């Protein structure tokens, strides 16, 4: 029997919803409970529209945008218990409608556009228990009008224009339990703003103007919740808690919060979270006497001296312990803490480890001590630990690093410490599946659990096993080394030892054939060291790149690269000259030299040095040294290869002299084909878009660099007539 | 790569997909993340451990501004069961190259700017919805 | 074109922002979850005003099928009493044909 507009579902309530009915429908039932005609269009309320409905106890209007309301329209409605007035356009509160009602325990009125009160209203209801009032556009608290609900239990008036709250605004509100008034402006509260409320638990005031600390809530006995955040409150002076004994939870977070009290936190028993942030004018630790079952502690951006030894002996309830950005100077034994899982300890200015600091420990599990200026850890600091997960020791001044009892460690950071040029033992970190170290080789004794990680990442330029690497280069690099180092010699002993004054054209050979042998040296150098350490490298790079044999063999190759250079482009603009000068190319052979040692005393003295590869070569292997030497280097032997040439042209373009040009042309065209693949491999990934894997890199510069220094002097020796008259004087000698 | 391999069978479902991950290796089940719900207002489910949260980002354009940074986003979804994290910037690249680039973090983050990984979310839809295992790659 | 109840619209994982005067349910299925916009919440979840944007909460009390705030419960199961928003098997310290109690 049930009406088509509005189907029915049962059970003495009719369901219709969302069905745009101008009117209430006819042919119901008078013995229905509930009825819900929310969604609806009806503007207007005849008088004695709910005729037929004398068992209504439940009913919602839920976005309806009704407009008026006949006084006399809710007249006969004796057993109501609940109605929803929820989202509507009353702009007004009908006071006059609702008199009748004196069953009613609920009432919904949020979202009305409601401006004004009546100052008689919410009158006759003796049994109201709930009551809705946010999201309205009111001005002040309804003193009056609410003093006639002494049956109140709960009562929200969240989002609205509230400023301020006159004293005993809920005087007569005597079973008060919950009361919201978040997302206001308010901004200033009477010292009596509050009285009456026996019987508070839980109270809102978020998201306010407030900028001084409410001292009306010391009557509220009963307060269990208490919460104001995103506020501008900076000072929470003594004896702001002293009221309310049986707090359980405060928010203060989201707030310019400076200063706070040395014992604002005492006696407060069932608090179990305490998180307090920017106390940037704090010098003491917390009272805390007092307060036994707190779990959670965080205290950061402070300037505390010292930590209380009785922390784990007082109360054992703490998870956590969280004291980052302080100034603690020594750290107090941590016996007690039998329930204490994780600690950190970041950037702070504790000395060392003592014997037993974390001593008796049972449950750590996340430790960590980042950027703490750590100088000495006792061999048997970890020793009494059992399982520990991660143990983060990184940005220190550590020096050494015990291993016992560390087997279940799977995350160890120490990247940073640079004076850490030991080895550690792979032995005692079977677990471990993440580690991060400060230099490249130690990684090599590391690499059935997951390969582990390692923030350096040694490779090609970082070896392990050898040092050249393959078994050609080795050869290659014997090869180049035994022709230098003999025909260089063979070249200057047979060019100095005819006459004191030589011609200048037969001079630069000389000091060429010089340059050639100490690029020799330093191959020989390079092949030594790699000969002593074949099985082993991983031990002796550290040794190697951070001592004192890296820079030397440095300054001698880029001394001999700038001398060869620039003795090439003297040596072309000399026989350009000629077509008498013999007074000055020696001082400009003299000046000259000095520039090359200009060159490599750059490369040491600056702080860049490059040691990117044990090899210590100018040419780039990475973005970590001074890429601007390089740059440098490589456009100022750009500029000097295009002079020469276009010079030499010149001179092309318009007797014994002949053979001498030959010799000279053949020389800076032999130089000038050798250093083309090292300039483009030196910028290739800076502008070009495709990467090469390093090694290929590496080989190739090991091949191509020092091959000028063995393909000169055997030019010389076969090609130059001169050569072939030389050993004739040398013979009788 | 998100390698698209589902508990159901299916052919050619082996590489069923390949893409991209700019800041670790783990394999686990996809499970979808609305936009809205990382946020710290939001109540944390935390169903069940073991699965991989695929997160897709709208238009920034017609959008307003987000709850948190896009960092502490992934942040907080890693407390969440959820052991990987995945983030779609189709219709937003400025979210493939948002925050820090490099991960602070460590839960693998795998942005995809994937041309057929919006075609694998058509995929999420699917048939029948998922009930499909992951692949990481 | 934009679905019914909500502004901004998105076919990949549903609603953006819906109506000022509505509310957003982030309602999730075994492998999805997608917002619905809605003119109520569930029993089981509670109304969350914001200036912002509007959301649906879960409750933190058990036994309790709807309730105020998280705090506070106004309708507990058909069986025990609920005294001052708490749903208790016995009438604590009430002395309480109602299954109301205080």
């Amino acid at each position: 029997l049930c009406a088509a507009p509005c189907s029915c579902d049962g059970d003495r309530r009719v369901d219709c919803s969302g069905k745009g009915l101008t009117a209430v429908p006819e042919g119901l039932s008078a013995f229905t409970q509930a009825l819900d005609i929310s969604m609806n269009n009806i503007t207007q309320l005849p008088e004695d529209a709910f005729k037929n409905f004398p068992f209504l106890e439940e009913l919602q209007l839920a976005g309806n945008d009704l407009s008026f309301i006949h006084p006399k329209a809710l007249s006969g409605l004796k057993e109501l218990k609940v109605l929803t007035l929820q989202n509507n356009q009353l702009k007004t509160v009908p006071s006059e409608a609702i008199r009748g009602l004196s069953a009613l325990q609920s009432l919904r009125l949020d979202a009305n556009h409601i401006t004004s009160v009546p100052e008689d209203s919410f009158e006759g209801l003796v049994q109201l228990r709930h009551l809705w009032l946010d999201d309205n556009s009111l001005t002040e608290v309804p003193v009056h009008p609410l003093s006639n609900l002494p049956t109140l239990q709960a009562l929200t008036l969240a989002l609205n224009k509230i400023s301020s709250i006159p004293d005993f605004a809920f005087t007569n509100l005597s079973s008060l339990v919950v009361l919201h008034l978040h997302n206001n402006k308010i901004r200033s509260l009477s010292q009596h703003c509050f009285d009456g409320l026996d019987n508070l638990e839980t109270l809102d005031l978020n998201y306010n103007n407030l900028g001084e600390f409410p001292q009306a809530i010391k009557a509220l006995p009963s307060l269990k919740e208490l919460g104001f955040h995103s506020n501008s409150i900076s000072v929470i002076p003594d004896g702001a808690f002293d009221g309310n004994p049986l707090l359980r939870t405060i928010h203060l977070y989201d707030n310019p919060l400076s200063f706070v009290g040395n014992s604002a936190f005492h006696n407060l028993s069932d608090l179990h979270s305490l998180v307090i942030r920017g106390a940037s004018m704090v010098q003491q630790f917390p009272n805390l006497t007092g307060t036994v079952h707190l779990e959670s502690l965080t205290l950061t951006g402070t300037k505390i001296s010292s930590i209380p030894n009785n922390l784990c002996q007082e109360q054992k309830m703490l998870r956590t312990l969280d004291l980052s950005y302080n100034n603690i100077r020594d750290l107090p034994s941590f016996n007690g803490c039998h329930a204490l899982e994780e600690i950190s300890l970041q950037r702070n200015q504790i000395y060392q480890i003592k014997e037993g600091t974390f001593q008796g420990l049972i449950s750590l599990r996340i430790l960590d001590l980042s950027r703490n200026l750590i100088h000495e850890i006792h061999s048997r600091a970890f020793a009494t630990l059992g399982p520990i997960t991660n143990l983060d020791v990184s940005f220190n001044e550590l020096t050494s690093f015990p291993t016992e009892g560390l087997n279940g460690l799977n995350q160890l950071k120490l990247v940073g410490n640079f004076k850490l040029k030991e080895a550690l033992a792979a032995k005692d970190f079977v677990n471990l599946r993440s580690l991060s170290v400060p230099y490249a080789y130690q990684c090599c004794a590391f690499w059935s659990q997951i390969i582990i990680h390692c923030t350096p990442s040694t490779g090609a330029f970082k070896p392990c096993e050898y040092l050249l690497g393959s078994w050609m280069i080795r050869l290659t690099v014997w090869f180049i080394f035994l022709v230098a180092l003999f025909f260089n010699l063979l070249v200057i002993l047979t060019t100095f030892a005819s006459c004191t004054s030589l011609p200048s054209s037969k001079l630069f050979i000389g000091l060429i054939s010089v340059s050639n042998l100490f690029m020799g040296i330093y191959t020989g150098i390079l092949t030594f060291l790699d000969a002593v350490s074949w099985g082993r490298f991983a031990e002796f790079g550290i040794w190697w790149e951070t001592g004192s044999g890296c820079k030397v063999a440095g300054f001698l190759a880029v001394f001999s690269s700038e001398s060869a250079i620039f003795l090439l482009m003297l040596a072309t603009v000399e026989r350009s000259l000629s077509a008498n000068h013999l007074k000055q190319f020696r001082v400009a052979a003299l000046l000259a030299f000095l520039g090359a040692t200009v060159a490599g005393c750059f490369p040491l003295f600056h702080r860049g040095e490059y040691s990117a590869s044990p090899l210590c070569l100018p040419f780039p292997t990475g973005e970590t040294p001074s890429l601007g030497f390089t740059v440098t280097l490589v456009l100022l032997n750009s500029l000097a290869f295009l002079l020469m040439a276009v010079i030499y042209t010149k001179l092309y373009c318009n007797n014994s002299q002949s053979s001498m040009i030959k010799h000279v042309a053949w020389l800076i065209f032999t130089n000038c084909i050798f250093f083309c693949p090292v300039a483009f491999f030196s910028f290739a990934p800076l502008i070009t878009a495709i990467s090469i894997s390093p090694e290929i890199m590496k080989s190739v510069t090991l091949i191509f660099f020092p091959l000028p220094a063995c393909l000169n002097p055997v030019l010389y020796v076969f090609f130059n007539p001169k050569f072939k008259e030389d050993w004739k004087l040398l013979k009788r000698r | 790569i998100i390698r698209v391999i589902p508990l159901k069978m299916d052919p050619t479902g082996k590489l069923n997909l390949t893409l991209e991950g700019v800041f670790t290796p783990a394999e686990g089940k996809l499970m979808q993340s609305h936009p809205l719900y990382l946020c710290n207002a939001s109540d944390d489910d935390n169903l069940e451990p073991g699965f991989i949260s695929i997160v897709k980002l709208e238009s920034p354009r017609r959008a307003p501004r987000p709850c948190l940074s896009l960092a502490s986003k992934a942040r907080m979804a890693g407390e969440r069961g959820a052991s990987a994290v995945l983030f779609d910037i189709t219709e937003d690249r400025a979210a493939a190259e948002q925050l820090q680039q490099p991960l602070g973090l460590t839960w693998p983050v795998v942005l995809i700017w994937g041309n057929d990984a919006e075609k694998l979310m058509e995929f999420v839809y699917k048939n029948q919805k998922a009930h499909v295992r992951i692949e990481l790659k | 074109a934009c679905a019914k109840g909500c502004e901004l619209c998105s076919e990949v994982n549903g609603c953006l922002k819906c109506s000022p005067k509505l509310f957003i349910l982030l309602e999730r299925n075994d492998i999805r979850q997608v917002g619905v916009c809605l003119p109520s919440c569930p029993p089981g979840y509670f109304d969350a005003r914001n200036p912002d944007m509007n959301k649906c909460i879960k409750c933190k009390i058990e036994h309790c099928e709807a309730c105020f705030s998280h705090n506070f419960c106004t309708k507990c199961k058909e069986g025990l009493y609920l005294h001052k928003g708490r749903c208790y098997p016995a009438c604590p310290e009430g002395s309480s044909g109602t299954m109301e109690c205080s």
